[PDB]
RNA sequence: CAUCUCAGUAGGAGCGGGAAAAGAAAUCAAUUGAGAUGCCGUAAGUAACGGCGAGUGAAACCGGCACAGUUCAAACCGAA
RNA sequence: UUUACUGCAGCCUGUCGUUGGGUUGUGACGACCCUAACUCUGAGAAGAGGACCCCGAUAGGUGGGCAGUUUG
């Protein structure tokens, strides 16, 4: 049997890679609010969240309940927060994507409604509210695709804070190290035809090749579907 | 005709696809399903089932129901060396019935009872569900009872862990006599577990 | 089925009470199932209390095509009770009407009526 | 050497007593018989299985040790 | 190690069961609609999917991911 992947050794759920989830704030949703309620809240604080190496802020609602969310761009302290669907459309705010206006930006989309919020979260990101039907909605991701959203579908209007992170070059190996510290990625990663053939499936040789094609099909087992992942194509732009 | 109701709760359990057990059957697995692994019921879905099988209306007699999951053992490939016969496991279900799983199950949540029997109540795609009957045999009405007294004696103690219970005996391959059972009577272990 | 009045369900209660001090009553699943079978069942009630209910569900068609009329009870802790006993019925069996007959009858009228 | 054999062995989990399991035919026979079970001898390296290769492999009849037959569900009665 | 031999996990897919109700197009097949099982979320009100998916079994494929061997 030779040697399982680092995939394999991952999914296990090792303490190599594990992640070092003491050191993070909080959990970030949106507030759990009834059927036709609503609750306000004011800003306390902006904090760091080592999770996501972006801004976060510290929310005071109404009912006393000190809830951690995630900041959209150009939310302060002091501010005041509003959540359901008589929420003004508004920056920072939490409503259904079905009252935004088309061509808005919104952030931390829920899937489903009262999800809180999965979508569009990385420090920077965005999203563009395209259509609007009776039953459905379009949102325009961050990859590119419209996904179909339901109306009732919350999103804090915005987008997310601490953009422009990935615009400095890391520079040196030490950066991304302190950065991979607070991460639970395995830092450094050792390249597949380096190892011996017992470790990967391209390891192996006199010389450093694959000997075999890097584009593996979606069919392959566990343990051997790596290098290009059921490709539709490869290599740069012709 | 002069049938006993018990007839009758038989009558409806025969066939009970296109009876009035199908609806009940709806209504039931709802409710069963929420249940835990071995819950217990204040009296048996199919009463004349379990007075034919031994229950009666006396204390120290307990009935409960089990869900056991449906399919054969699941079984792990092993990581070593095997010889290509003995490295399949997917079409492999074990030689333990699941109406004998269920029983064991009732017998371990028990400690202090025995099982006396069980029978099929109801199912669906993912479970079995099966009403275990169990008997105190340090409760004095079944030292008083004679047709239920055996059970005090030491060697009834871990009836369904011995394979001695009706689908143990069924498993154990002693539901016939005669030609077949020359490697299963009187036990597996004696032929060096040829026989089944 | 149409609902029974509730009166109709107070005079069968009582009827069984009278049945129980002059006449004969069968009470219990099986008695009553033998004594529809029979032939015997003046008066049929039956309790709508019962779990499981494979117990007491075969009564209804049972004593319809034996013509022998039935009565629903709202459960069965007063009919055990008006049937004598400390413990619940399923059903009871009215065969031998005793001094409460013509009640019964009107009572086997009023279902037929309301049937 | 892969079916096979090694072998249901080695090992494992549960249960359990001075023994335990088995046990009173929906049996074995053959043209008509026997009459619970266990264990011993024999049937016999026979039937049967098998790259019909290597090997694996019974039971019944029969002769013995010992002898044991019964209790529920139900019909009918109805708290007896 | 592999386009050696024989297989086994994983994955893909037909059929049966889980599994219900109404509509059209055909002679039981395909689609459509519904909530009521079922699934997911929430402490729950409830919200979203929904007879699909998951799951049990079976049939075929892919399959050095893994096993046993051979390579006189
Ligand atoms: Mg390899
Ligand atoms: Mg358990
Ligand atoms: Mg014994
Ligand atoms: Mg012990
Ligand atoms: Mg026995
Ligand atoms: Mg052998
Ligand atoms: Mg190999
Ligand atoms: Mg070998």
């Amino acid at each position: 049997m030779g040697k399982r992947l680092i995939s394999q050794n991952r999914g296990r759920g090792t303490p190599t890679y594990r992640a070092p989830s003491h050191k993070y704030k909080a959990d970030l949703r949106h507030p759990r609010v009834d059927e036709n309620s609503s609750l306000r809240g004011e800003v306390v604080g902006i904090e760091h969240d080592p999770a996501r190496s972006a801004p976060i802020a510290k929310v005071a609602f109404e009912n006393g309940e000190e809830l951690f969310l995630l900041a959209s761009e150009g939310i302060a302290v002091g501010n005041i927060i509003e959540c359901g669907d008589d929420a003004e459309v508004k920056p920072g705010n939490i409503v259904p994507i079905g009252n935004v206006p088309e061509g808005f930006f919104i952030c931390n989309v829920e899937s489903k409604p009262n999800d809180g919020g999965k979508f569009v979260r990385s420090s920077g990101v965005y999203a563009t509210v395209v259509t609007h039907e009776a039953t459905r909605t379009a949102v325009s991701m961050p990859s590119g695709n419209i996904k179909w959203l339901n109306p009732k579908c919350r999103a804090v209007v915005g987008i997310v804070a601490g953009s422009g992170r990935v615009d400095r070059p890391w520079l040196k190996a030490g950066k991304k190290y302190h950065k991979m510290k607070t991460r639970a990625a395995k830092y450094p990663r050792v390249s597949a035809v380096a190892m011996n053939p017992r470790d990967h499936p391209f390891g192996g040789g006199a010389w450093k090749h694959p000997g075999k094609p890097t584009t593996v099909s979606r069919n392959a087992p566990p343990g051997r579907k790596v290098g290009l992942i059921a490709a539709r194509r490869t290599g740069m732009k012709r | 005709m002069v049938k006993s109701f018990y007839g009758y709760v038989r009558d409806a359990w025969k066939n009970p696809d296109e009876t009035y057990v199908n609806e009940l059957r709806w209504e039931r697995l709802q409710v069963w399903r929420k249940q835990g692994s071995v819950t217990r019921i204040e009296r048996p879905t199919r009463i004349d089932r379990a007075r034919s099988l031994g229950y009666k209306a006396k204390q120290g007699i307990v009935v409960v129901r089990v869900n056991v999951r449906r399919g054969g053992l699941g079984h792990v490939r092993p990581n070593r060396g095997r010889r290509t016969q003995k490295m399949g496991k997917n079409k492999v279900s074990g030689g333990m019935s699941i109406q004998r799983i269920a029983e064991v199950r009732a017998d371990r949540r028990y400690p202090n009872l025995e099982v006396l029997n069980s029978y099929w109540v109801g199912e669906d795609g993912k479970h079995k569900w099966f009403e275990v009957i169990l008997v105190d045999p340090h409760h004095p009405v079944i030292k008083s009872d004679k047709n239920l007294n055996w059970v005090c004696d030491p060697s009834s103690r871990g009836r369904a862990t011995r394979g001695k219970t009706s689908a143990g005996r069924k498993g154990r391959g002693m539901a016939t006599r005669g030609k077949g059972t020359e490697k299963t009577r009187p036990s597996i272990r004696a032929y060096k577990s040829r026989g089944k | 089925k149409f609902d029974v009045p509730e009166e109709l369900t107070n005079k069968a209660l009582e009827a069984l009470e009278l049945a129980r001090d002059t006449g004969k009553i069968k009470k219990g699943t099986n008695e009553a199932t033998k004594a529809i079978e029979r032939g015997n069942a003046k008066l049929v009630l039956i309790a709508e209390d019962i779990e499981p209910a494979e117990i007491v569900a075969h009564i209804g068609p049972l004593s319809e095509e034996k013509k022998a009329p039935y009565i629903f009870i709202k459960n069965q802790k007063e009919l055990g009770a008006a049937s004598g006993l400390g413990v619940s019925c399923a059903t009871v069996a009215i065969v031998d009407a005793g001094k409460a007959a013509e009640m019964v009858q009107d009572i086997a009228q009023k279902l037929e009526a309301l049937k």
